[PDB]
């Protein structure tokens, strides 16, 4: 994990080129690259606090996309203006196999719109709950992709802050694509916002301590645990009870967990920041070189050359069988511009 | 079992983000 040879220099090279590309787009964001009327709206794929994600068809090309719709007035009420500007500014600038791609963004009088690649395989969440739990080899396959994605994001000074099965879509190759950057932030040093999902919050977030990218690595610990066990390491009926468990410093593992998996998780679910994997001198390499990942070929994973655990069912284009059904609601566009100043850079 | 306790809990559905 401490070794610095040829392999680590190839990674550096890749990340250096990646940052060059990202910074150009970060400093000069794309804006207003489509219009609502260019899309045929088909069906709701999911919902959040500010609006919904809908399956759409682009009229001029016939391509399907997933269009995230945010109501500007609701974003303001929830005090998510800056977070929403973060989300779009970051998404239009990044480029990685395991991140859902932003194809277009635009806004009208009422709403903000981010048109993303449609990932037809559904949420990992759906598959995980249905099958109960993943085998360790299957969990490892998914986990490896998140490790590389965080290595990428963190190198760009980005923190992701909402890792969970709900935000991981399975594509037609059986690989993961991360969605929802609503809490992603570019920060060098410390930040303090209380955000995320209760089950996945690191101790330092709960205790209002000021934190950094180490919270993403704690969250990876929670994700791997939930994938392999079928339930989270800290769960209860109410968030407050979940937080008490998270800060207690105690964690129990299923008896079927291998000793290697348990060791990795004890190092990720580490309340002590000076001891948490991903946050030490060796950085992500403590994770990449852990025995649990000994069979993982990181390059082959990135190149999508490794055989996936499963390929989602596919009944032609536009099929949404892998997604739950949601109550449909008509998109209304006011005749007056709302919150123009607040979202001017969007 | 821990699994049974989870399945009987109120948080087996999609979990919302929090914000303060
Ligand atoms: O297929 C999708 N692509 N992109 C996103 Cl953000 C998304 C979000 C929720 C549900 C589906 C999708």
């Amino acid at each position: 994990a401490a070794k610095k040879g040829s392999e680590q220099e190839s990674v550096k090279e890749f990340l250096a080129k990646a940052k060059e590309d990202f910074l150009k787009k970060w400093e000069s964001p794309a804006q207003n690259t489509a219009h609502l009327d260019q899309f045929e709206r088909i069906k709701t794929l999911g919902t959040g606090s500010f609006g919904r994600v809908m399956l759409v068809k682009h009229k001029e090309t016939g391509n399907h996309y997933a269009m995230k719709i945010l109501d500007k007035q609701k974003v303001v009420k929830l005090k998510q203006i800056e977070h929403t500007l973060n989300e779009k500014r970051i998404l239009q600038a990044v480029n990685f196999p395991f991140l859902v791609k932003l194809e277009f963004s635009f806004k009208d009088n009422s709403n903000l719109y981010m048109v993303m690649e449609y990932v037809p395989g559904g949420e990992m969440f759906s598959h995980l709950r249905r099958i109960g739990r993943f085998s360790e080899p299957h969990a490892r396959f998914y986990a490896a992709q998140i490790v590389l994605t965080f290595e990428y994001l963190h190198s760009l000074d980005l923190i992701y802050r909402d890792l969970k099965p709900e935000n991981l879509l399975i594509d037609q190759q059986g690989y993961i694509q991360v969605t929802d950057f609503g809490f992603a932030k570019r920060v060098k040093g410390r930040t303090w916002t209380l955000c995320g999902t209760p089950e996945y919050l690191a101790p330092e977030i709960i205790l209002s301590k000021g934190y950094n990218k180490a919270v993403d690595w704690w969250a990876l610990g929670v994700l791997i645990y939930e994938m392999a066990a079928g339930y989270p390491p800290f769960f209860a009926d109410q968030p407050i009870q979940i937080y008490e468990k998270i800060v207690s410093g105690k964690v129990r593992f299923p008896s079927h967990f291998s000793s290697d998996l348990k060791d990795l998780l004890r190092n990720l679910l580490q309340v002590d920041l000076t001891k948490r994997f991903g946050n030490l001198k060796n950085g992500v390499n403590d994770i990449k070189n852990h025995k649990w990942f000994a069979t993982t070929d990181w390059i082959a994973i990135y190149q999508r050359k490794v055989e996936a655990p499963f390929i989602p069912k596919f009944k032609g284009p536009g099929d949404t069988s892998n997604f739950d059904d949601y109550e449909e609601e008509e998109i209304r566009v006011s005749i007056n511009e709302k919150c123009g100043k607040e979202f001017s850079e969007f | 079992t821990t699994y049974a306790d989870f399945i009987a809990s109120g948080r087996t559905g999609r979990r919302n983000a929090i914000h303060d």
